[PDB]
């Protein structure tokens, strides 16, 4: 796993890439590691994948309850405390690392969080597998009062270094980019520089090729009238 | 202290009667009549919606029917809210004797379970009873159809034909006339609603102003089906018997 | 007719233990009054010291809540503190799980929620106080918060509370029926003070030296209380015009 | 981490690297180490970033708590609030903390929570593991009532000297000033203190 | 303990456990009965730790004998089986787990068929024409594969049954001292009383 | 009357019923003597039987080598009381090696019985007490009553009649303080006092009840012919 | 009606009449008073010579908590006790968590809040007695009296029990008096003279005069019990006011 | 040791147009000794398919938990659950024994009955959702599976055309490896009609 | 201390009745009036803000509130027990539904857990009924739109159109005359204000007047893009000058 996020002018983006694996196996070769939070609140995660949604899911739910008490939109501070001081209770056990970010009536926020529940404040954050590859990228490229456009640049530049040179790191780019006083726009699958090629050979069967005992209709159905 | 707001609602009277177990059956009875018959092929359930209005929405609308599982039924009279609490129950616990045994739950197992906790509510606690009485419809391939009631003090008994809210007296003499032991589901179909038309304090019974249900093995060979009836099919089945 | 000894209903539809409650709040003898800025938020409160016995500087009924909101209360002390110290409580715990201090209104919302438990647990009595929460907010700028036995609260322009809170209530009335704006036009919290002692004195129809009020200011990241010769300087202002 | 406390004539000083580490990667090298719990009380911090972070987070809650309640609260009550969890939770807890502050009657005051939980009240105090390369140089350079810029130099000095023999720390030197004044934050970058 | 075999036939469920009982050194006794009637057509064999055996089996007899009274009827065998499974399934992930290993054959009077389940200390249950447990399968079950049929009687089931026990007292290291076998058919629960 | 149903309710005048009815139990109680010098206490205990074929109930109770009590009231309540006593003379001992002050062992009798009188639910205790003791600040004498209140005394009388002993003992305040190293002059006057509460009946030797405790004595209760030669 | 018989019940007037019960109980007990000085505070209390059988300076009344409180009650003396007991365990985990001890104002509000608790249920009685406590802390010397409601406020003198109407005026007089303030010393006097003449209202009886104090210079603010030379001395002060 | 390859056995399922198949194998042993060749490991709710590889005693306790749960989902909403919504409730159950969890690798596939939408998910034991376009395998011959799957899937195939594919993907895939095999199972399952066929294989 | 209070404060009396219920009833009827009225692409819901003083800022007051982005909710009676379950109704939504199933529950089955709430303060030992009456307005992909009634017994029903509280016998007439089952959202929301205006006295106006509807999606009050599948909460409360403007039209 890679995941990255950069602070810019008006607001801030994190990256991530899509391979998720189990041992030296791509369970999935489109997988979405970009989670919401709330709607201008997201944040990716690295670690243990089911950790890392059900954490972001459980702080999210209660981020919405919070908004409705209050009749405020959600801040980014917020779901930092209630991010770190769950994981924290924990002791590490829920393997959870998180890079969030987002948008408030406050500001642009970035902060990256720590299974054992550290938290850091940061311009550039990176974690997961292949973040020393991403951070390489970010320590040559990185530089104060970035546009947008080369916020999204340089962060997609620091996945793809995690997509090449890292082997838990593959596929896809997923972007998201969040701008005050706008809308989070969400890019799934921004950059597609992993398609197969062609196989040689079609594998597709004659009908019949499979020896076969029995048949019968499943009744799916309830049971019926008459 | 508290003491002195304590209505102490699990006492004998000196007659040997349980205050609020009585006071609870007389809410009942102010209830719309629900009427259970049982028949050789199958069980009919019919109930009469107290005093509805044009706007309500009838085919969303349950406050008499309910599914407990797919094999029994529960006609209602009494508190809606105090009833769903107990349905929602006796669900939990017919699911629970599913993945013990894997086999459906006997009727009268889940019936005696019911009335047990029904029962509890007037020997402990210090809470009001549940103001309920239920008609149980159901099949299962040990006793085949089955009717039963249970009422707040937690006592249940069985039934070939009753009635459980208002006018049951009158009610139940109706049925004692007209009930015989070989009779079919469409004959009884036909007798539930003549009862039900006789015994109502509305002028007239309409469509909108019931709910009806069926328990055949009317379902296409040895298995059982319920079927709780549509708006459009309860005014079918009301020309079809002559009422309207 | 024990519908009226506990929180539970009576034959028209009434919680006489609420109420009662609501009666017991005007038995201090004590006007308050609460106005709104442009930068500040100000409340004031009559001060009787009635036995020379007392040590003066301890008679007061407004609370230092958290570092930005300000509560006065309408009551007796023992349940004015007894909210104070759970209003305290909550704001800050509400800082440590949430990262960010709690607002004026939410705060306000929570003790209304507390105080409708109480109309319905019958085991807990309700407090006989009505407490006003004042701050300026990070959102919504200079805030007026109020809270009764009932558990009812709303957000005030201005607001009164005491036994002649209706005179004080028509008073700001006017004034607002006049401006048009939902606050006082006035860049200095000194003289936002000076308005709501003098429009005090027009409702009242009484004088009031340095030791007869008490004072509470609500401005930017901080709420605080002021002493009895700032009070006066306040008073001398008055009267040179 | 090096960390490090000392009072002087008008208060004390409260500096620290930048430096966080897991392993041997540098996980963030713009680490701000100087915590804030209450106006003119800070900490140092040094050992497991959670438990620190966890441990400060819940005094800055105690002592917001203590000041609704009894107004602003003393530097030895802070030390206190700080070694109760400590000391109460040492079983689970890696954190070596310095409490530093300001008061007006008690002037600048250093108290030291080591491992154990114990507290020791001292003229300045130094922690992480950079502290045990500088234990010779603060003790032959460390003066009583010095001025605010003969405080600046001996930390600059020392904490320059624990960043070059300690591959744990690095980075900038951050401080922050605690005097009657008020609060001031200080930084020194690589190309400054190196140098010296 | 060690051996407990099970064979479903035509019209029955035939049961052959070990009656050995060994502390460690020596064996105290030749004579042991390791089963239980749960109820007059359903009987559980069991092997596994020393006292949780017993503790289980009879835990689960008196369960199986309450049900009997309060309905006043007999438990298909699914539905007991069903009921032990998920005693076991429990038990696994409780402080300190039921180390017992059981078959249960039964006569469905309602269906008119015998019945055979085994299940294992963690749960797992498969209904099977013939089952054991620990080793006793990897010895009997190549015997078991070639000469079952469907439609056995209920002789040449303990015919088959001979077979797999000589098998087991050739090739076995331990001396398990013969096995008591018992029949469940429609009539109920029987003994073989010479074997 | 509308105010006595409970122990947590106050009376329009501030009066808590309940406990004037626990008050109550104790005047009904047999008479019980209380007095000390500088140098020994000792408790003289009238016991009272249900009939002739009966027993006569005893009062007196050992709390620890160094100090015990007479009870007055219901007996139950004393047996609860003093087994309360006899643990927290024990924590002292076990915990801190220290004999349990007299003084101290009235505050924890006093605070014991006060959450009887404020809880809901509860009920006062329907007994008084006489505690006598030695420790290291010399002999002394308690009088516990269930209200919660326990006040350190020369001598005093408590039980149905225990005006006239008490009067006596406030006669003969300067003749028995002086009693010292001398114990049974001090049971003597005791005996005496007692005596001044009796009205048809006399003490005869299964009647008297007699507890001592001193500078070298410990607590030692006499019954039986041992306190013939007192009669 | 009935609004009286169960507490924490209001009125239709907004009254907790139980509450009012209590204060009735506190009025019917001994008088008790608090004198503020300049560096401390002074407490002293009438005992009632219920008979020569009571043993002289042994049922003392005065309680001290932490080591720099003192607290003196009219009323039911159990509760009181009750109350100091809670005092007690409320100063020693503030001292336990902040190290430092607890400072007056904040064990003002301590036991008030314990007070004011006891108001909120009918499943507890309020409490029968009125507390005169205070003592010495790093901001100087408080004096507080607390109420059965829970109420409390600060003095610069204070009064409890079935004299202090009389007790009250002789405070009075002290303030206006004595603008600049009040030595201890002199405090101690004026303490005794006070208990003197509040017992024309306890006349019946004779009774034992019992003072402590708190102060900066003439303890080191701690709390101590007035003995020997100078309560005989403050004894002789009183005697000779009185005549 | 391993609880997740004790009793051993595979799951594989796949997307068609307008159709999904789900595959199973039928072994169940202890180790070495295989006990049952009729464990059919795929289970139906409905509409909704669920396949559940690994420890047994699980898979049955997880169906009987699932159809408990499917039940009274069925009661209160008055209509069957959909793939989408149970895929939920399956993470949600796993996740909820976090620290004591069933060894288990469940696969859901089935047709949304208002959309028409084809859908198949993965979970690991633990309730994270893998939610493939094309296919989703499980069991102890995973490594296999992906390899067969892999090469032998393309999209769109008719539902005649999948079953070939999904059967020849399972068959080879449990001949390389030891604890699975004994028999298989394939369903075939379209909006409206749902086929099972039982196939031919070695039996060793 | 305790909770000494473990026995039921409502009771049968000899009658039948459960009085503490009937007795909350009576406090839903002196409240103030609120409708809900169902058309064949939406549902809206409105009720009038009694503001207590002319000081007091009665937009921070909200009668109307958002449960889930697709429902919404209304009352008449108490307003500090109607804040509490909107509360518990929200919180219940997410426990007992969204984080089991991943998305929010239809309409039914959170009145069904509203309900629920309000029966166990109708049993539950120490407690005094709801004295509110609840309308609950929602759509949900399997039901479409919806439109709830639910009491302080914890019964509900379902309506075309109903009101309650202080002019709930008169408005419900209105209502009878005037709905057809062929209404657009338009329509509904034009004879809502009909309805409303009998029942209110003194202004009538945007700043006086609180409406919702549940009808299309509003992508527009998303928050965020990306998702084709994400189209935005169904619930939007109409502003201030969105009322005024159909009050020209009425
Ligand atoms: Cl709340
Ligand atoms: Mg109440
Ligand atoms: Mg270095
Ligand atoms: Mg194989
Ligand atoms: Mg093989």
């Amino acid at each position: 796993t890679t995941i990255v996020g950069v602070k810019f002018n008006n607001g801030v983006v994190i990256a991530a890439d899509t391979r998720s694996t189990q041992g030296p196996i791509v369970a999935d070769k489109n997988c979405a590691k970009l989670h919401r939070i709330s709607p201008k609140i997201w944040c990716a995660g690295a670690g243990t994948a089911a950790d890392t949604e059900a954490v972001t899911q459980l702080i999210g739910s209660n981020i919405e309850l919070h908004s409705l008490y209050t009749s405020r939109e959600p801040r980014v501070v917020s779901a930092l405390q209630m991010l770190k001081q769950h994981l924290f209770k924990y002791q590490g056990h829920i393997g959870a690392y998180l890079i969030v970010a987002g948008v408030d009536p406050t500001g642009s926020h970035l902060f990256s969080i720590h299974a054992h529940g550290s938290t850091d404040v940061g311009y550039y954050l990176s974690l997961g597998s292949g973040s020393l590859a991403a951070m390489a990228v970010l320590e040559s490229h990185w530089k104060q009062d970035l546009t947008k456009e080369e916020a999204i640049k340089l962060a997609s530049d620091a996945i793809q270094a995690g997509i090449w040179n890292d082997l838990g790191s593959g596929s896809n780019v997923d972007v998201c980019v969040m701008e005050i006083g706008k809308d989070a726009e969400y890019l799934r699958n921004y950059l597609t520089p992993n398609v197969r090629e062609e196989k040689q050979k079609s594998y597709k069967f004659p009908r019949g090729t499979t020896a076969v005992l029995k048949e019968s209709i499943v009744n799916i159905c309830d049971i019926q009238e008459e | 202290g508290s003491r002195r707001y304590d209505s102490r609602t699990t006492i004998f009277s000196p007659e040997g009667r349980l205050y609020q177990v009585e006071y609870a059956l007389e809410s009942i009875s102010h209830a719309g009549t629900a009427i259970g018959i049982m028949a050789s092929d199958g069980i009919v359930l019919a109930a009469e919606r107290k005093v509805t209005s044009t706007l309500l929405e009838q085919d969303t609308s349950t406050e008499k029917l309910y599914k407990l599982n797919d094999k029994i039924a529960v006609a209602v009279a009494g508190l809606t809210a105090d009833a769903e609490i107990l349905i929602n129950t006796a669900r939990i616990h017919a699911q629970n004797y599913l993945k013990t045994y894997n086999e459906d739950i006997p009727v009268e197992i889940l019936v005696r379970r019911l009335s047990d906790i029904k029962q509890g509510y007037t020997q402990h606690g210090g809470l009001r009873p549940f103001g309920v009485s239920f008609i149980y419809a159901g099949y299962d391939d040990r006793y085949g159809y089955q009717l039963y009631t249970s009422n707040p003090s937690g006592n249940y008994t069985g039934w070939k034909a009753i009635s459980v809210g208002a006018n049951t007296s009158a009610a139940q003499t109706l049925l004692q006339m007209d009930y015989k032991d070989d009779m079919k589901v469409d004959d009884a179909i036909e007798l539930a609603l003549k009862t039900l038309s006789k015994t109502t304090d509305s002028s007239a019974l309409t469509y909108d102003r019931l709910e009806f249900a069926t328990i055949r093995k009317g379902a296409n060979d040895g298995e059982v089906y319920q079927k709780i009836f549509k708006p459009q099919e309860i005014k079918d089945i009301l020309v079809k018997t002559g009422i309207t | 007719g024990y519908d009226r000894h506990i929180t539970i209903f009576s034959p028209e539809g009434r919680l006489y233990q609420v109420e009662y409650a609501f009666k017991a709040t005007n038995q201090t003898n004590i006007n308050s009054l609460a106005v709104r800025g442009k930068d500040c938020t100000v409340v004031i409160s009559q001060k009787k010291v009635p036995d020379k016995l007392l040590d003066p500087t301890t008679v007061s009924y407004i609370f230092c809540i958290s570092r930005t909101i300000g509560m006065v209360v309408n009551g007796p002390i023992p349940d004015a503190r007894n909210a104070a110290l759970r209003a305290k409580a909550e704001a800050a715990e509400f800082r440590y799980k949430y990262g960010y201090d709690m607002p004026c209104d939410v705060l306000a919302k929570r003790m209304a929620n507390l105080s409708q438990i109480y109309t319905q647990r019958a085991y807990m009595r309700p407090l006989g106080v009505i407490l006003t929460f004042v701050s300026v907010d990070e959102e919504l700028g200079p805030s007026i918060y109020k809270t009764d036995p009932a558990g009812y609260y709303v957000g005030y322009k201005a607001t009164a509370t005491g036994p002649k809170q209706q005179e004080i209530t028509t008073n700001l009335e006017n004034h607002f029926k006049k401006s048009k704006i939902d606050h006082i036009n006035e860049e200095s919290w000194e003289k936002v003070v000076e308005f709501a002692i003098t429009h005090m004195i027009d409702a009242l129809g009484t004088e009031f030296s340095k030791n007869d009020l008490e004072v509470g200011v609500a401005t930017k990241d901080k709420f605080f209380t002021l002493s009895a010769e700032n009070i006066e300087e306040r008073l001398v202002a008055i009267a040179e015009q | 981490t090096s960390i490090m406390a000392v009072t002087f004539k008008d208060g004390v000083i409260l500096g620290a690297d930048s430096r966080t580490t897991t392993g041997a990667y540098i996980a963030n090298r713009v680490t701000d180490k100087l915590t804030r719990v209450h106006d003119k009380i800070w900490c140092c911090r040094s050992g497991s970033a959670a438990d620190t972070q966890a441990i400060a987070d819940i005094v800055q809650y105690h002592l917001e708590l203590y000041t609704s309640q009894y107004g602003t609260p003393s530097t030895e009550t802070a030390a206190s609030v700080f070694k109760e969890l400590c000391y109460e939770n040492k079983d689970n807890l890696t954190a070596g903390i310095i409490v530093a502050g300001y008061d007006d009657k008690n002037k600048g005051e250093v108290y030291t929570i080591p491992l154990g939980g114990s507290v020791h009240k001292l003229p300045y105090a130094i922690a992480g593991s950079g502290s045990t390369f500088i234990y010779g140089y603060c003790d032959k350079n460390f003066r009583e009532n010095m001025s605010k810029e003969e405080t600046v130099d001996f930390i600059k000095h020392s904490l320059s000297q624990a960043i070059k023999w300690d591959g744990s720390s690095g980075g900038v030197i951050r401080m922050v000033v605690l005097t009657a004044a008020g609060v001031e934050r200080l930084i020194f970058y690589p190309d400054e203190y190196e140098q010296l | 303990m060690d051996i407990i075999l099970g064979i479903r036939v035509q019209d029955s469920v035939i049961l052959a456990s070990s009656k050995a009982v060994t502390r460690g050194i020596s064996v105290l006794k030749d004579s042991d009965d390791k089963t239980r009637q749960l109820s007059p057509h359903t009987l559980m064999s069991f092997a596994g730790e020393a006292g949780d055996t017993v503790q289980f089996a009879e835990y689960i007899q008196a369960n199986i004998q309450l049900y009997s009274i309060r309905e006043d009827y007999e438990l298909s065998p699914q539905a007991v089986s069903s009921f032990v499974r998920q005693e076991l399934a429990k038990s696994i992930r409780s402080r300190r787990p039921y180390q017992v290993n059981v078959l249960i054959g039964g006569y469905d009077k309602k269906k008119n068929k015998p019945e055979l389940y085994q299940i294992d200390y963690l749960g797992t249950k498969v209904e099977l024409p013939y089952g054991a447990h620990g080793y006793s399968g990897f010895y009997t079950f190549s015997l078991l594969d070639h000469h079952y049929r469907p439609d056995m009687t209920t002789e040449e089931g303990l015919d088959l049954l001979k077979l797999c026990v000589q098998e087991l007292e050739k090739r076995m290291p331990m001396d398990f001292k013969g096995v008591i076998v018992k029949i469940v058919d429609k009539d109920g629960i029987r003994q073989v009383d010479d074997f | 009357n509308n105010y006595d149903g409970d122990t947590v309710t106050f009376s329009p005048t501030g009066r808590l019923f309940q406990v004037e009815y626990a008050l109550e139990a104790i005047k009904q109680g047999s008479v019980t003597v209380g007095l000390r010098s500088n140098t020994h206490a000792v408790l003289v205990a009238l016991k009272r039987n249900a009939d002739e074929l009966s027993s006569y109930q005893k009062k007196i109770i050992k709390c620890d080598e160094h100090m015990g009590l007479s009870l007055a009231g219901l007996a139950p309540d004393a047996r609860v009381l003093s087994n309360y006593l006899r643990q927290q003379c024990n924590y002292s001992s076990l915990v801190f090696n220290r004999k349990l002050a007299v003084e101290r062992a009235g505050h924890l009798l006093c605070d014991k019985a006060q959450k009887n009188t404020q809880s809901y639910g509860g009920r006062p205790y329907g007994v008084g007490l006489l505690i006598i003791g030695y420790d290291k600040s010399g002999a002394h004498l308690l009088e516990f009553q269930p209200s919660g209140n326990v006040t350190e005394l020369y001598g005093t009388a408590i039980g149905a009649r225990s005006q006239g002993a008490k009067t006596y003992l406030e006669r003969t305040l300067d003749t028995f303080i002086k009693i010292d190293g001398n114990p049974d002059e001090l049971i003597k006057a005791g005996v005496e006092a007692i005596s001044q509460s009796l009205r048809d009946e006399s003490l005869t030797v299964d009647n008297l009840s007699i507890a001592i405790v001193g500078k070298d004595t410990p607590f030692t209760i006499y019954d039986g012919e041992a306190v013939a030669k007192y009669i | 009606t009935g609004y009286d018989l169960s507490n924490s019940v209001f009125s239709p007037d907004g009254r907790n009449f139980q509450v009012e019960y209590a204060v009735k109980a506190v009025e019917n007990g001994t008088t008790s008073i608090g004198i503020k000085c300049n560096d401390g505070v002074v407490f002293a209390v009438e005992k009632l010579i219920t008979s020569k059988l009571l043993v002289p300076q042994k049922n003392v009344k005065i309680q001290v908590v932490d080591r720099h409180i003192g607290c003196v009650y009219s009323g039911l003396i159990p509760d009181g006790r009750h109350l100091v007991n809670r005092g007690r365990e409320e100063a020693a985990s503030f001292k336990k968590l902040y190290k430092t001890p607890i400072p007056i104002p904040a064990f003002a509000d301590r036991l008030g809040q314990y007070v004011q608790a006891h108001t909120l249920y009918n499943s507890v009685r309020p409490f029968g007695v009125s507390t005169i406590f205070g003592g010495v802390d790093k901001n100087g010397a408080h004096l507080y009296m607390l109420e059965p409601s829970g109420s409390y406020w600060g003095y610069k003198g204070a009064a409890t029990g079935k004299g202090r109407q009389s007790a009250k005026a002789e405070l009075e007089k002290l303030v206006d008096h004595h603008p600049e303030g009040l030595s201890a010393r002199e405090a101690v006097k004026q303490a005794a003279k006070i208990i003197y003449l509040a017992h024309e209202d306890n006349k019946e009886k004779d009774f034992e005069l019992e003072i402590s104090w708190c102060s900066l210079s003439e303890t080191n603010g701690l709390h101590k019990f007035v003995k020997g030379d100078l309560l005989q001395e403050a004894i002789d002060f009183a005697q000779k006011e009185i005549n | 040791s391993d609880p997740s390859s004790i009793n051993g056995g595979i799951v594989v399922a796949m997307t068609g147009k307008d159709c999904v198949a789900i595959a199973c194998d039928l072994r169940l042993g202890s180790q070495s000794l295989g006990v049952s060749n009729k464990f059919e490991k795929i289970f139906h709710y409905g509409h909704v398919f669920l396949g559940i590889t690994g420890l047994a005693t699980d898979v049955t306790t997880l169906n009987e938990m699932f159809r408990y749960k499917t039940n009274l989902y069925k009661l209160k909403e008055e209509r069957a659950i959909e793939p989408e919504t149970f895929t939920q409730l399956v993470s949600s159950s796993l996740y909820e024994r976090r620290f004591g969890p069933y060894f288990v690798g469940p696969v859901v596939a089935g047709i949304n009955s208002k959309s028409g939408k084809p859908f198949i998910a993965g979970f690991d034991l633990i309730g994270c959702i893998d939610e493939a376009k094309d296919f989703i395998v499980s069991g102890t011959a995973s490594d296999q599976l992906f390899g067969m799957c892999e090469s032998l899937y393309e999209p769109n195939l008719e539902p005649e055309d999948l079953f070939e594919t999904i059967s020849q993907a399972l068959l080879n895939a449990a001949d390389r490896d030891a604890l699975s095999g004994w028999g298989a199972v394939v369903y075939i399952i379209k909006k409206d009609e749902v086929v099972k066929r039982y196939l031919k294989m070695r039996q060793d | 201390m305790t909770d000494r209070y473990s026995f039921s404060l409502t009771t049968f009396s000899p009658s039948g009745k459960l009085g503490q219920i009937d007795y909350a009833l009576t406090a839903v009827k002196q409240g103030v009036t609120s409708l809900g009225i169902k058309a064949t692409n939406g549902v809206v819901i409105a009720t009038e803000k009694k503001s207590s003083s002319p000081l007091a800022m009665s937009e921070t007051l909200s009668k109307v509130s958002l449960l889930t982005p697709d429902i919404g909710a209304v009352y008449s009676g108490m307003g500090p027990d109607y804040r509490v379950l909107v509360d518990k109704s929200r919180k219940v939504a997410h426990t007992s539904y969204k984080r089991i199933y991943g998305e929010y529950p239809p309409t039914k089955l959170l009145v069904s857990e509203v309900a629920k709430i309000m029966q166990e303060a109708t049993q539950s030992g120490g407690v005094r009924p709801f004295g509110v009456s609840l309308l609950i307005a929602g759509h949900d992909e399997f039901n479409g739109f919806s439109l709830y009634q639910v009491d302080p017994s914890g019964s509900y029903f379902p309506w075309k159109a109903t009101a309650i509280g202080k002019g709930s016998v008169a408005a419900k007439t209105f209502l009878e005359k005037r709905w057809n089952d062929e209404l657009e959202l338009e329509d509904a929301i034009h004879i809502a204000l009909l309805t409303l205006k009998e029942s209110v006295e003194g202004e009538f106006n945007g700043d006086t007047i609180e409406l919702a509807i549940i009808g299309d999606e509003n992508p527009d009050l998303l928050g965020y893009t990306g998702i084709p599948t994400d189209k935005g909460p169904r619930f939007r409360k109409l502003t201030s000058q969105e009322i005024n403007d159909r009050l020209e039209a009425l």
